């Protein structure tokens, strides 16, 4: 007989929070981790159970709200709105109180100690949850890929990070994070459509430019040729209908946006590209391990959904790495929910349940307990 | 409610049956059945043993050249698992036969079996002292011949793997 | 008669173990005698099957352990982790039951004699071995070279021994040691690679510099001659590729490393080099027999496998030895195993049944049985 | 006229360059030895001018230059950019021509003959200098502590050297190095500030982190004691004002940075700390000379300007060394420039007239003169 113990799974990722139940292979809810408090000039009355709108609602009713970001760098800083975000997720989007269901969170590479201890607090206090865990993003993706050593290049809407893995443990002093993310791709994608005269500036147009990002974009190989091909052949130009039947067309901008991870300096950053960041993080690991990292580059994160990226990374790493090395890029099928698909299956394992990180080991061991079950 | 699925110590018992060279009359002629599988349980919370799709010892002196040749095309494509091997290799410095852990993880296996058999991978490896070499397989071809095990033990053993050259 | 046990031949060495079967052509297990314990702790209960990581299992543990050798001289300094070395050799590296199969052992030149009685105890108590034997290492390689009188210079793992021998009897007044060998010269090679601005500092990098040393170092035919040749010939220096595809040039360091064994003052020591400890051990032997020892100077141990060393050994001592004398340096091909091959034969001679100490002779004659029967 | 005695002194240090006139109290310019190679022509110059930009110029042009450090390991690993550091030091920063002025240079510990020779060559063949000298900076800082014998820890930004000295001569069999230095402290400091969400990624923000190093950082007298006191107060924390007019405040992270010197494991090195390496360096010095080194551990260089470091070292080396010995940390009063100030005094002593290598002492023996005249 199978256990009734269905756990809740929440990925905090970067930018986009993603949630569902353990046993589902895809999230039931996905939204941007944004919150908006009213301004006292033009304050609304009769809204929610709280002082601030969250997610899509905060962008659906603009101008009057002063928007605030509770996460940036992929790391949690605010908790007074993050504990609203989780509540609105459980009690309004997923339709349950989490009091029967163990709850698994995802950790970002190089997350401060105490943020796991605050994750133990709010689950057992604020939300009344019976048990928890916290698992680091890059291991969840590499284990779900079916590998045991290599480097994960992960790329979401808040940050992009390169994480070397050895046996299953991440080498911490070898990690790199690039600032360049799906955020800055949206900043750029709006502006370069505006350079074609298709001006997009509002919160309503931003999410259509995000819908275009998630549809029509791809990484170019050998950039100047793809630019010249678009500038001489409408074969690379593609059309889109805006919400009320008005039509646009996008070409160069479909790959000139994705290219900003290989050239951050095309938005304006001092930062080196994803291939250079991959090379510099491999070159910060030990002499005998580097061979297996060059040969095991895992692509992760929702911005690696673009065609041509692994195909391009094969060119870009062989321009940096010794030609005696034999560069395999591992591009998995799922990439958006990469860490959540690993986390969902981890959250269904009840192997050690009766002395774990349960709600009533807390009155004895306090919030310190979390680090004693972290491998 | 866990970090992974647990190792059940019968895997260490049937590993101990293969672990040592012993007394002539039966042990070497009967126990050294190379390519035994370690697999996920009924309840899905334990790694246990499954009787593998191999040959024993005296049967290598007949219609099959080696027991790896039995194994490498009697593995599941739609599942992951671990295999234990006992790889005979020459250099010309010495003649070894050393124990090897193999993680079979073909891309046609589902992400949840991949995630599960990845979770417990380090635990079973850190229990089996005297495993000298370990690797993971991902295609259907990186598995195939006996000499394709040899650079995974380290590229000094290229002279002879299971009696076959690399 | 034809279904009996092929006895083990396990040389205790000087920091490198060498162990095989009697009548087999080579040692099955060859590994460092190094042991380490953790400087910082994990949380994953049941994943450590031992307190101490022994052998190549120690070198494996990147910044976790502080490492130590229990056998610096070939004389054991810690017995209780050496008790684990043999246990790990049988129940891991050799893959045999020591309670089933007899074991022949070795003892280091001029060992404090209660050493071999605790060596007889541990075999017959802790490993419960059925039959045992012990030999001095320099009285193995001399008979493999077809001698009985001669002067064995064994430059082993950790200390270089000089053992003058006459008709199998190792002359006790004439023996000496130089406390330096092919272990401790490896870390000296790291410092003179640092003079070129190469980095090698970790235990992982040590094993590459160890590999560089055994493959590319040689003794110079004269130091200042080969230094003058190096200054007039850029072809002296040569390449080595690291396993990730980075490449460096190993230079005159190829002889500046080995030269420190002919000139210990280069690592800061008072002692004269292997030529002069050979001269001084021969010159401490009685009036004539100088004659037969100069004519039978055998090099033994791993640090004698360098090119130019037989050549160089003759070069120095012909200025020191009274000029009527005609020195013969013996330099056979298997130098590290000459001290094993003759033991493999000895431990499989059918007529040696009465020379083996069986388990029962440890009672009436006591633990001191080793001083009755074993050289 | 007669109170002025015209000479220059340029300390190369452990890669932290310091230069002025012989008779200056403190050096007239101080900077890191780095050359920025541009990716375009004319980026800081008109066409038909210098190829590559130095130090001050290099960090001033973020994103658009690539850097090389020529004197990385304190020994000169590259001449083609080190030649530009010296040329720019004279014909830019000091504002004087070397053809007229005797120039004293410093050498770092463990430097090859060929580098001492090639640096003696450059002074005459690239810079025309009337006279020169090569002093070992550790002995200049030992003499600035008013000593003949002692053990100097030089800790700049390139590498940290443990240099045991007896009566002006550094004991080469007992010199040690920890390749972790003030570079890697500056790099690690950016990461632990990014754990508090602060933007510290760029070259522009990095050189502000080098000021936070001087202004805000200190060594904790005991780490987890200072950690427990900081984690139970709001008093250890110190503020910093950014050059755009924004303000930040740093807590526990103020002592996470330089603890890396006592625990290299904070940046993943399995190496020993500044306490352990200095102790090991004294312990490899022979019999009775150790008592005189134990009482005279000199702290030297910029990384010895931190609060609590001398007090911490006085704890750590009295825990390491048997307390029947009377252990004392000492230092020069000023110590960040002491390495150069002792050169200023040396280059202005009128009796040093014969010890200066005058350019026609190159005529008789080429660059080998530095082994006869530079003690």
């Amino acid at each position: 007989d199978e256990d009734e113990t269905t756990a809740l799974v929440c990925d905090n990722g970067s930018g986009l929070v993603k949630a569902g139940f353990a046993g589902d292979d895809a999230p039931r809810a996905v939204f941007p981790s944004i919150v908006g408090r009213p301004r006292h000039q033009g304050v609304m009355v009769g809204m929610g159970q709280k002082d601030s709108y969250v997610g899509d609602e905060a962008q659906s009713k603009r101008g009057i709200l002063t928007l605030k970001y509770p996460i940036e760098h992929g790391i949690i800083t605010n908790w007074d709105d993050m504990e609203k975000i989780w509540h609105h997720t459980f009690y309004n989007e997923l339709r349950v109180a989490p009091e029967e269901h163990p709850t698994l969170l995802t950790e970002a590479p190089l997350n401060p100690k105490a943020n796991r201890e605050k994750m133990t607090q709010i689950m057992f206090e604020t939300f009344n949850v019976p048990a928890m865990y916290v698992a680091i993003q890059a291991v969840l993706s590499l284990y779900a890929s079916g590998r045991t050593t290599g480097i994960v290049l992960d790329s979401g809407d808040g940050v992009t990070h390169n994480v070397p893995i050895y046996e299953g443990y991440a080498l911490p002093h070898a990690i790199m994070r690039l600032d360049l993310a799906g955020r800055d791709l949206t900043d750029y994608l709006m502006k370069i459509l505006t350079e074609r005269g298709y001006s997009f500036v509002t919160t309503a147009e931003r999410e259509i430019v995000r819908d275009i990002k998630e549809k029509l974009c791809y990484v170019a190989l050998d950039f100047e040729n793809e630019m010249a091909t678009a500038a001489s052949s409408s074969s690379l130009e593609k059309s889109y209908e805006l919400p009320d039947g008005q039509v646009i067309t996008i070409g160069n901008e479909r790959f000139r946006c994705p290219e900003t991870l290989f050239q951050p300096s095309f938005i304006g950053m001092e930062s080196a590209g994803i291939h250079e960041t991959t090379y510099n993080s491999i070159m910060k690991c030990d002499i005998d391990i580097r061979k297996d990292l060059y040969a095991n580059n895992v692509m992760s994160g929702g911005t690696t959904m673009y065609p041509g990226i692994a195909d391009r990374m094969q060119k870009e790493i062989t321009a940096l790495a010794p030609s005696t090395m034999k560069i395999k890029i591992i591009a998995p099928p799922e990439r958006k929910y990469s860490v959540w698909i690993g986390g969902s299956i981890l959250a269904s394992l009840s192997t050690f349940q009766q002395m774990w990180i349960t709600k009533q080991e807390y009155d004895e061991a306090g919030p310190s307990i979390v680090h004693r079950k972290c491998f | 409610m866990a970090s992974g699925v647990t190792v059940n110590d019968e895997v260490i018992k049937v590993f101990n049956d293969m672990k040592v060279r012993k007394s002539s009359t039966q042990e070497e002629i009967k126990k050294r059945k190379k390519a035994v599988l370690f697999c996920l349980s009924d309840d899905k919370r334990q790694i246990i043993v499954e009787e593998a799709k191999q040959i024993l010892v005296g049967d290598i002196g007949d219609t099959v050249e080696d027991p790896y040749t039995s194994f490498v095309k009697l593995l599941p494509l739609n599942d992951c698992r671990y295999a234990l091997y006992d790889a005979t290799y020459e250099t010309k410095e010495s003649k070894k036969e050393d124990l090897v852990f193999i993680f079979w993880a073909p891309e046609s296996a589902p992400l949840k079996s991949k995630m599960i058999y990845a979770s417990s991978k380090d635990a079973i490896k850190k229990k089996f002292t005297g495993i000298k070499h370990e690797w993971q397989v991902n295609g259907l071809d990186d598995i195939k011949d006996r000499s394709t095990l040899g650079e995974k033990l380290g590229g000094n053993v290229v002279v002879s793997l299971e009696g076959k050259p690399l």
